[PDB]
């Protein structure tokens, strides 16, 4: 995350971190339930074997709430395509259930029509992660969050060198130095409505981080609500 | 601005229009209150709430 603020105690409890064999985070995820994590399909190619860490805000100290979970099943969307990142979504079933507590809780899945008309028409959403704090930097050792405006769909397509499919949406800033960045991929984009936070996107891609005239591109979770539901029933 | 377009039809969460009236509902892990509008967590750590 470029810009934004640190997630304070209890503020981003649905954040998950995909960690490689070396205990290093490479992607984020969103806690959907005691057994399931939502992430980006492209993240699945960035490590041979990985686990999921929850309840962590500082990778340099033991806060007492952290928990590592092994993955039992990876459910990657079959229409995912590496050439465009269309259908950039996967669900992970964990071997053991997450025990909710301070800093560990799920985000809500909304209904499609209401989310599109009411949540995605709000001024902003919130993206979070342990990704780089600058395009050329190191990963953050602190979990960060950032309020990101939803961006007009026509404006986004005009701004992009790569296709924006029906499965994607744009969020962020034209020139302000604030955006998600490398290492945030697969992480949560949530929208607050009356103090309840609903999952609205998955950090997917961007032409660099916080570039002028470029926005963050997110998987449109509302296009995948039935698919998520199915993946979580088996 | 009518029904669900008017302040979310007074619903805490999901709002649907049926036979020209508002019907509220809630995310999994919440129960619709007696007023048919508010959503009440069914147990601890309900989805979408910051922890303290
Ligand atoms: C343009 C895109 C890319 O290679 N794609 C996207 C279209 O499909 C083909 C692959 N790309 C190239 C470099 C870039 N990698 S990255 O900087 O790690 C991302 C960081 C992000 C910024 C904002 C969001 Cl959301 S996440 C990235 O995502
Ligand atoms: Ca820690
Ligand atoms: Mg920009």
């Amino acid at each position: 995350i470029v810009g934004g603020q640190e997630c304070k105690d209890g503020e981003c409890p649905w954040q998950a971190l995909l960690i490689n064999e070396e205990n290093e985070g490479f992607c984020g995820g969103t806690i959907l339930s005691e057994f399931y994590i939502l992430t980006a399909a492209h993240c699945l190619y960035q490590a041979k074997r990985f686990k999921v860490r929850v309840g962590d805000r500082n990778t340099e100290q033991e806060e007492g709430g952290e928990a590592v979970h092994e993955v039992e099943v990876v459910i990657k969307h079959n229409r995912f395509t590496k050439e465009t990142y269309d259908f950039d979504i996967a669900v992970l079933r964990l071997k053991t259930p997450i025990t909710f507590r301070m800093n560990v809780a799920p985000a809500c899945l909304p209904e499609r029509d209401w989310a599109e008309s009411t949540l995605m028409t709000q001024k902003t959403g919130i993206v979070s992660g342990f990704g780089r704090t600058h395009e050329k930097g190191r990963q953050s050792t602190r979990l960060k969050m950032l309020e990101v405006p939803y961006v007009d769909r026509n404006s986004c397509k005009l701004s992009s060198s790569f296709i924006i499919t029906q499965n994607m949406f744009c969020a962020g800033y034209d020139t302000k130095q604030e955006d998600a960045c490398q290492g945030d991929s697969g992480g949560p984009h949530v929208t607050r409505f009356k103090d309840t936070y609903f999952v609205t996107g998955i950090v997917s891609w961007g032409e660099g981080c916080a570039r002028k005239g470029k926005y963050g591109i997110y998987t449109k979770v509302t296009a995948f609500l039935k698919w998520i539901d199915r993946s979580m029933k088996t | 601005r009518k029904l669900c377009s008017l302040d979310n039809g007074d619903c805490d969460q999901f709002c649907h229009e049926e036979q020209n009236s508002v019907v509220c509902s809630c995310a999994r892990g919440y129960t619709l209150a007696d007023n048919g509008k508010a959503c009440i967590p069914t147990g601890p750590y309900p989805c979408g709430k910051q922890t303290l």
